[PDB]
C-alpha cells in the first residue's frame, strides 16, 4: 500500500516468496554473555526467530 | 558516617562468594569486586555491628577476609579491591557452601546477628559435583543462614537458582543477565537484606 509508482518503474503487487525454507548460532543472542546485556532493553525472541527463519 | 545515602548498623553476619569461574572475564570479575567494596562500603562494617567475608571458590575456597578478623574498614576494601583473578574453568557452589558451613559458620558465637551468604553464582557447575548439594543447602538452613542466589551472568545455573529459594523461606534470587545490572540493583539489594535486619 506504500508503494510509490514512478514514469518508467510502476508498482505490481508483491507477494510472498514461494520457497520452503542445524546452525543454530541464532542462540547467542540469548546465550553468550556480551549480547545478555540487552535482554533487559529489548527483548531477544523476535530477533532470533527472523535468525531461525 | 554512610559515605553516600546507606548505612545498615545493625548486628550482622555477612559473607561473599565472588564467582572464580573463566565465564567472568576479567573485567567482568573487575566489575564485581567494584560490586562488593561498593557494597561493603554502606554497612557498620564492625565486629559489634556487621561483619563481613569475601570467599573466592575457583574450585576451592580462597578466603581473603574472614568473618572474624578486626581491622580498620579501609583496609577491608583494600582487600576486596585486591581479590585476584583465578579464571578458573570450573567453579563448585557446592564446594564453596560446604567450606561456608563448615569451616566459616560451624561455630555459632554471635546468635544477636544473622547469617547471610551471597552466592553470586556465574556458571554451571558439573552435575557429578552436584551431589550434595540440597544436603548443604538445608545444613545451612538449619544453621539459621539464608542464602541470596544471585544468578550474575547467562550462564549463571538457574537451576540452582530458585531450588536454594525452595528450601527456604527467605532464600531470595537476584537473576542478572550481566555485571551491569549489579550497579542497578545494588541499593535493592542492601534494601532487602536490611528487611532482615537482626537489629
Amino acid at each position: 500500500s506504500w508503494a510509490l509508482s514512478s514514469g518508467e518503474q510502476w508498482c505490481e503487487r508483491a507477494s510472498p516468496p514461494s520457497s520452503s525454507c542445524l546452525w543454530e548460532q541464532c542462540q547467542l543472542l540469548k546465550s553468550t554473555s556480551v549480547f545478555a546485556r540487552c535482554h533487559p532493553l529489548v527483548d531477544p525472541e523476535p530477533f532470533v526467530a527472523l535468525c531461525e527463519k | 558516617p554512610p559515605l553516600h545515602d546507606f548505612y545498615c548498623s545493625r548486628l550482622l553476619d555477612l559473607v561473599f562468594l565472588l564467582d572464580g569461574s573463566s565465564r567472568l572475564s576479567e573485567a567482568e570479575f573487575e566489575v564485581l569486586k567494584a560490586f562488593v567494596v561498593d557494597m561493603m562500603e554502606r554497612l557498620r562494617i564492625s565486629q559489634k555491628w556487621v561483619r563481613v567475608a569475601v570467599v573466592e571458590y575457583h574450585d576451592g575456597s580462597h578466603a581473603y577476609i574472614g568473618l572474624k578478623d578486626r581491622k580498620r574498614p579501609s583496609e577491608l576494601r583494600r582487600i576486596a579491591s585486591q581479590v585476584k583473578y583465578a579464571g578458573s574453568q570450573v567453579a563448585s557452589t557446592s564446594e564453596v557452601l560446604k567450606y561456608t558451613l563448615f569451616q566459616i559458620f560451624s561455630k555459632i558465637d554471635r546468635p544477636e546477628a544473622s547469617r547471610i551468604t551471597l552466592l553470586l553464582m556465574a556458571s554451571q557447575e558439573p552435575q557429578r559435583m552436584s551431589r550434595n548439594f540440597v544436603r548443604y543447602v538445608q545444613g545451612l538452613k538449619k544453621k539459621k543462614v539464608i542464602v541470596i542466589p544471585v544468578g550474575i551472568g547467562p550462564h549463571a545455573n538457574l537451576k540452582q537458582i530458585r531450588l536454594i529459594e525452595k528450601q527456604a523461606p527467605e532464600n531470595k534470587a537476584f537473576v542478572l543477565s550481566s555485571v551491569d545490572e549489579l550497579e542497578q540493583q545494588r541499593d535493592e539489594i542492601v534494601s532487602y537484606l536490611c528487611d532482615l535486619a537482626p537489629e
